[PDB]
């Protein structure tokens, strides 16, 4: 009946849950607490030419 | 209808919950999405950017740009330390208002290694060499170069490349440290010394400045969200 | 039917082993003039062991950082008075009167999200020379007025019919009321900062008050009662969800002065110490 | 019958002068006087001749103080250089039996630039200055509802009270005194002049007649007196002759019929 | 590796002491697409008469200079045909290329930060007050920071340690920026795309971004060296578009 | 943004000698808030001079009235002097015993 089963947040060194949506608007849903994506190079290396970090930065 | 039973925690308002809720504007058509540059997905992306450190936070210079410059001159000064401070990225006065420091003050636990970049801002005719040393906790701060050379150090030579990186590695008995640091979660300290001195030709200034930037490495993480102690009000309308 | 969804856990990078070195590779030398931040790990400067790191950056995600409910408004209103203006509460909607959520949101230039609103209403009996009465439970009405709709003139106005405005009726002793709101803006995102004017001649109003325009809230008692005076207090709580942000900014350093402008009194960069070399002694007998 | 309030505020005041003052008018003559150098209203003692015990004068002191602080706040929203003057006309006027009509207009440096609308309860104009001042007044977060009730429940109530509280002070009616004389002019000409003194109702009609044929009204000058009575004047430059024929006819409410005036 | 050339329109710029080129967020300027537009009329694209280099007037770097700032646009409103197209249209859109120039001998020393801040909303010297449009910008002439607190009237609180925005000046490295170190380079280049929460906007009413130049290490020399050291700024629009043609507005 | 004043000097009661009377100087139609009004008895500036409230008309133009107590005499004259922002030199209006 339109059920979503997904894993729970655990640690490392029965583990999943179930969700059903009841309302007609997507703004009524719960938060998206499980999206983990990264992209630091947008702010840390915004340069036109690549720098390989083992060669001198200039010359 | 269906027989049910109410459990403890019913009819309470917890701030950190997330349940579904009824919408007050049914079938509302939102504006389309625009592709704007500079999207952020994780606060750790901000802490990985360098920012200038106010190392010269002495009395009388708290409101001038001189708070950012480390002075260094020519002549025989091998016995006088250049600078030194504690590694407390969220508690010490020299770090708590930087980007990394301001991000950490929203959390309670931190872990990972740090990067300190140093740039020399003298003339092109000046030369010199410096020793940058990090000491893990367990003893007092080194009071000479002979003592400082025993820890994790780098010898920086000034040339065409003007910047040198000192990486402070994660060396701890626990997996995390407190942003509000005590004796038990100490991290050590950092010091700077002359390795050979500064030599200039005739016609150049004899005094120079060094600047320091701080950032986090790619093994850095924080946890246990909390409120920050820097902002406050006494009434509404502020 | 049931559909399985997979969630990818993202952990930090490991530490690789490295040994001695003598070569022309110079990872520790760079130039900050390029505007580029160096990417060097301890493996490039010292000798390191190999570590399998399991730590996760899950609590620093934007969703987990902003999806917390905080107070944004607090107000009072009476059941009976001689003013006819203290009998209801009303205000314009914005997250700029309380400094915590304001500072948290102002870390970014553009924001876009849905909202979850929760109200906390508490009543009390005013001090007086003669107490003692038998009053039924109080009921409260909350009305949201979009920009352009008519305004109530009193607590007995026809406008309370809420024929098209959304409204909430709540009785004391029950769970707090709560409702969801979608992203309601004429632009593509909300703006915390606006460096412009309202009029094409470069004058008028400067700043944020040119782009808010999102309605008001009114709150009243529905009993019209209480031979003895009582007082109610309402607190509002916002909680964004399904969030996106753009163009990070440096955090606010000076204290806030008002809700409309960004004016400030100049402050110091940080606090002082004894010298540029001073470190306190902690290992003493 | 209409109750009105003239409010004036200046940005750079002269030494010894108030920065904000109000005058109240119950029809043709004044009954109130307020300023910021004192902070309280003062009657004329000629409308009710009875000091209402702190319930009519401590009631107006408060809203006048509110208007004072509002008008003084209205100057910190203007980024311009030169000095400023803010004028306001606020009041009401009762209809046939009920349903008072309100009035609220404002002027900046002598130009009407904004007003107050009731269905939204907001100040509004079209200039940039109007929008700036209206925004600053609305950030006061209680000012809209207070003026909104000032114009629909306070001034009509005060008007209905005033219409029967000093009713004898509404039938002020005095017959004006005529002084028609003549004086020389340029060679060949002479200026007649007919005046009228101490007439309570402001309406008054004058005209010039040669013998029985009207020769015009001339130029009517009007001036108040220091007690509420009025002074009117009319003059006409004619030939040196016929000066013993003219008879200015004056009609007034305090006159039973248009008395003729003779030199 | 340190020589560079940039050609736009009928203008070209060369350098022999370049560090690199910063692209603000990894995004180059682009034209507006069909699936993200809102205005229905056909736009105009001059494409060579507006996309070229304009040079502002120079400032004099002295021993004690707090810094300077310009606002964009409204600094190029009198620059050839890019300014004329601004007066006749209601909506406009463009990216930019910024080039800052300052040279000195190998016996001088100093360090400048060159940063572009999107939507630099500024605060007044009187906390309960308002700023002027003249207090925010002067077209081609630069505004000046101060060393202490300013009092003035309707002016910007321009002490340099707060950057007129109430933040720490040492954190401005979060924005797209470069440094000019008198011992390393003599020029800085920043390529900026169009950044806004709407697809197009009016150019007279909204300052899109502010360019700030701040010396962190003061200038210094000794006893026979040149004392006059100027700084020059040169800006070029890219992918300019306009909509809403009518009679020319006036200020 | 400037309006030059308009002066009218007159008397309350008719001007026959020996009888107490009120001399009035009425200025109207000027839009600064500041103006200098004085009374003169053949140039002699009258000391005891009272004023009225500074109100305005519906065209947002100010008016003010000074009043003094006197008695008419065939010999002496009366005048009203005014200095104003619009006036290069102060205007002196001589009182007519008829207007």
């Amino acid at each position: 009946m339109g059920a979503q089963v997904s894993t729970q947040k655990t640690g490392a060194h029965i583990i999943h849950y179930t969700n059903i949506n009841y309302y007609k608007d997507a703004a009524s849903n719960s938060a998206n607490r499980q999206d983990f994506s990264q992209d630091p190079g947008k702010f840390t290396e915004p340069v036109k030419d690549i720098m390989v970090k083992s060669l001198p930065a200039l010359n | 209808g269906l027989p049910v039973m109410n459990t403890p925690g019913s009819n309470q308002f917890l701030t950190s919950d997330d349940f579904q809720s009824p919408s007050a504007m049914p079938q509302f058509d939102v504006t389309p999405e625009l592709n704007i540059p500079g999207e952020v997905q994780n606060l750790m992306e901000i802490a990985e950017v360098d920012s200038v450190v106010p190392v010269n936070n002495v009395e009388g210079k708290l409101d001038t740009m001189e708070i950012y410059r480390i002075p260094v001159q020519s002549g025989n000064h091998q016995s006088s330390q250049v600078f030194g401070f504690q590694v407390q990225p969220g508690l010490d006065n020299v770090f708590k208002h930087t980007l990394l420091g301001e991000i950490l003050n929203y959390y309670a636990h931190w872990s990972g290694s740090i990067k300190l970049t140093f740039v020399f801002c003298g003339s092109a005719m000046a030369t010199g060499k410096f020793l940058l040393a990090y000491a893990p906790p367990g003893a007092n701060a080194p009071k000479s170069r002979k003592d400082a050379m025993l820890g994790t150090h780098i010898i920086w030579d000034v040339g065409l490349q003007s910047s040198c990186v000192l990486c402070i590695p994660w060396i701890s008995q626990t997996h995390y440290r407190l942003v509000q640091q005590d004796e038990y979660t100490s991290a050590g300290n950092v010091t700077c010394w002359y390795q050979t001195g500064i030599v200039v030709p005739a016609g150049t200034p004899t005094s120079c400045s060094i600047m320091c930037f701080v950032s986090a490495c790619n093994d850095f993480s924080v946890r246990l969200l909390k409120d920050t102690p820097f902002i406050e009000q006494s009434a509404l309308l502020q | 039917v049931v559909e399985a969804v997979e969630n990818a856990v993202a952990r930090v990078a490991d530490t690789i082993s490295s040994g001695p070195s003598n070569s022309q590779a110079v990872p520790a030398l760079t130039a900050v003039e390029t505007g580029h931040t160096s990417q060097v790990t301890p493996s490039d400067t010292i000798q390191t062991r190999h570590v399998r790191n399991y730590h996760s950056r899950s609590e620093s995600s934007i969703e987990n950082f902003l999806c917390r409910s905080a107070c944004v408004y607090m107000g009072e209103y009476h059941t009976t008075n001689t003013d006819t203006s203290k009998l209801f509460a009303s205000w314009t909607i914005n997250a700029r009167r309380m400094v915590q959520m304001r500072r948290k949101l102002e870390l970014f230039t553009y924001v876009r999200f849905d909202m979850e609103v929760t109200f906390v209403i508490t009543s009390k009996q005013d001090q007086g020379t003669q107490l003692g009465q038998d009053m039924p439970p109080l009921t409260h009405q909350i009305m949201y007025i979009p920009p352009g709709g008519p305004i109530p003139k009193s607590v007995t106005d026809y406008t309370w019919q809420t024929s098209t405005n959304p409204s909430i009726f709540w009785t004391e002793g029950n769970a707090p009321p709560r409702m969801s709101i979608p992203f309601i803006s004429i632009g593509n995102a909300y703006s915390n900062f606006y460096d412009g004017w309202s009029h094409f001649s470069q004058n008028g109003v400067y700043g944020y008050n040119t782009l808010n325009h999102m309605g008001q809230i009114y709150v009243r008692h529905v009993n019209g009662s209480s031979p003895l005076p009582m007082t109610s207090t309402v607190r509002m709580y916002f909680k964004p969800k399904h969030v996106k942000v753009w163009v990070p900014r440096p955090p606010r350093l000076c204290q806030y002065k008002n809700a409309s402008t960004v004016n400030f009194t100049p402050t110091n960069i940080t606090e002082k110490r004894q010298s540029i070399n001073y470190i306190p002694e902690t290992v003493k007998p | 019958l209409s109750l009105l309030y003239h409010l004036t505020a200046v940005s750079s005041p002269a030494p010894g002068t108030p920065a904000f003052w109000v005058s109240g008018w119950l029809g043709p003559q004044q009954y109130l006087s307020y300023n910021s150098l004192r902070g309280e209203a003062e009657p004329c003692g000629a409308w009710v001749w009875e000091n209402q015990v702190s319930w009519y004068w401590e009631k107006e002191t408060t809203d006048l103080r509110i208007k004072e602080k509002l008008f003084l706040e209205a100057f910190k929203a203007l980024g311009g250089k030169g000095p400023y003057t803010l004028q306001g006309l606020l009041g009401c006027e009762l209809g046939p039996d009920n349903t008072s009509v309100p009035t609220a207009k404002f002027a900046l440096n002598g130009e009407e630039f904004m007003n107050f609308d009731l269905k939204q309860g907001t100040w509004g104009g079209d200039w940039p200055e109007a929008l700036a001042i209206s925004q600053r007044w609305q950030q006061q977060d209680k000012a809209a509802n207070k003026e909104l009730t000032f114009l629909l429940f306070s001034c009509p109530h005060r008007l209905r009270e005033h219409l029967e509280r000093g009713r004898g002070n509404l039938e002020w009616k005095e017959p004006p005194s005529m002084r028609l004389k003549a004086r020389p002019s340029s060679p060949g000409f002479s200026v007649l002049t007919c005046s009228a003194f101490s007439f309570y109702p402001p309406e008054l009609q004058l005209r010039f007649l040669r013998n029985g044929l009207a020769a015009g009204t001339g130029q009517g000058d009007f001036g108040p007196n220091s007690d509420g009575s009025f002074h009117a004047s009319s003059s006409l430059t004619v030939k040196s002759g016929d000066e013993h024929h003219y008879c200015c006819i004056v009609q007034h409410a305090g006159l039973a019929q248009p008395l003729r005036v003779e030199l | 590796d340190r020589v560079r050339s940039i050609t736009l329109g009928n203008s070209t710029i060369t350098t022999q002491e370049s560090a690199n080129v910063v692209v603000a967020y990894g995004r180059w300027p682009e034209y507006l697409k069909d699936n993200e537009a809102t205005a229905e009329d056909q736009p105009t694209q001059p494409d060579v008469a507006t996309c070229r280099f304009y040079t502002l007037e120079s400032v004099t770097w002295e021993r004690d200079s707090p810094g300077w700032w310009w606002k964009f646009p409204d600094a190029l409103k009198d620059m050839g045909l890019f300014g004329q197209n601004m007066y006749y249209h209601y909506l406009g859109r463009a990216g930019y290329t910024i080039h800052v120039q300052c040279n000195a001998s190998k016996f001088h020393q100093g360090c400048l930060m060159v940063v572009c801040v999107p939507e630099a909303e500024m605060g007044c010297s009187q906390v309960d007050g308002t700023v002027n449009e003249h207090s925010l910008s002067e077209g081609e002439t630069a505004k000046k920071f101060a060393s202490t607190s300013t009092n003035g009237t309707n002016t910007v609180q321009s002490i340099v340690t707060n950057a007129g925005m109430g933040v720490g000046v040492g954190n401005l490295t979060i924005f797209p920026h470069q440094w000019i170190n008198l011992r390393t380079n003599n020029c800085a280049t920043i390529v900026m795309p169009y950044i806004n929460n709407v697809p197009m906007d009016n150019m007279f009413r909204h300052h899109n971004f502010t360019l700030m130049i701040i010396p962190f290490v003061p200038l210094d020399y000794s006893s026979d060296s040149s004392t006059y050291v100027p700084i020059t700024v040169t800006v070029a629009p890219m992918c300019a578009e306009y909509n809403g043609l009518r009679l020319a507005t006036s200020l | 943004i400037q309006r030059t004043p308009k002066i009218q000097v007159y008397s309350r009661h008719p001007a026959e000698n020996g009888k107490s009377n009120f001399l009035n100087c009425y200025v109207s139609g000027f839009h600064p808030s500041d103006i200098e009004v004085d009374l003169l008895k053949n140039g002699e500036r009258i000391e005891k001079v009272e004023h009225s409230d500074l109100s305005f008309s519906k065209d947002w133009s100010f008016y003010l009235l000074y009043y003094t107590e006197f008695t008419p005499t065939e010999k002496d004259e009366y005048a009203c002097r005014v200095n104003h922002v619009t006036l290069s030199q102060p205007k002196i209006v001589k009182w007519d015993r008829d207007m």
